[PDB]
């Protein structure tokens, strides 16, 4: 059994939304 | 005793006698070819060197082929049309190999293909090698 | 192959609106 | 206060859009062209530069047109046919002027005309300016 060493050729990026607290509302 | 030389110096098939495969070279400093024959040749066979550029639709897939230009050395003769080419002498024995490379890089992809496809060109095999990763 | 020296005669005015953030909303 | 600038720097019509007029440069030791447009262009318009010399029947009338020869500069490309030409770019705006002159004199008369007369060649105006009278 031979273990293979792998690594890709592309570095596709990533993107994510950031959420901020909503406006004040009285409860 | 023995090393995993495929980690530092990977190699890829460039032309197996039937089809040509673009070989990506963006992430490697250097590269070079390696020609081998599998049967006695009948006459000289020339080869063309192409390159590519990232396709507009998808940066992962190369664009159309482009003919590589030539580069004269300190003192030497430029090609008749100024475009790089390679010719394999017909006297090459089946038990040897030849190595050559191109000084220029150009686009991140490279390719090679014979000038004309025939029974003679089916007896040659071309492989591309890399030297050092940068990512 | 002669090379020409070109420059325009007339100056055309520019009217660029400046826009500023339009107040806050709850998002 | 302005001046009678035409005394020292006269100018003459060289192409009015329908005809080309020979111009005499004998008595002036410098000269140059000036180009202007009067409408939007549909494509580039090239011009040819000619020179004449004294006619046989009279020393004050120009002879047949002789095409000007090229003169490569300090270091740079030379024309494919070895003859001088001027190409007016398509992007030229109506409110602009272009200036250029040849490096060599040749005959004592000069002329200019478009490569092909059509609706697009009538939208240009060429004028020649002198300097430094020698008489």
């Amino acid at each position: 059994m031979i273990k293979l060493n792998c690594r890709p050729l592309c570095q596709t990026p990533t993107a994510s939304r950031l959420v901020s607290p909503p406006c004040f509302i009285c409860r | 005793m023995n090393f995993n030389v495929g980690v530092d110096f990977p190699s890829f098939i460039a032309w197996d006698g039937t089809t040509s495969f673009p070989v990506k070279i963006d992430g490697f400093n250097q590269f070079g070819f390696t020609f081998k024959v599998i049967e006695e040749l009948t006459a000289d066979v020339p080869f063309n060197i192409f390159y590519h550029e990232a396709s507009e639709a998808d940066p992962c897939v190369p664009g159309p082929a482009i003919r590589v230009p030539d580069v004269p050395f300190c003192d030497g003769v430029a090609t008749a049309d100024g475009l790089a080419t390679v010719v394999i002498p017909e006297a090459v024995a089946v038990d040897s190999f030849c190595a050559g490379s191109v000084p220029c890089f150009n686009g991140p992809w490279i390719s090679i293909a014979p000038v004309t496809v025939n029974a003679d060109s089916a007896k040659v095999q071309v492989t591309v090698t890399m030297k050092g990763a940068t990512r």
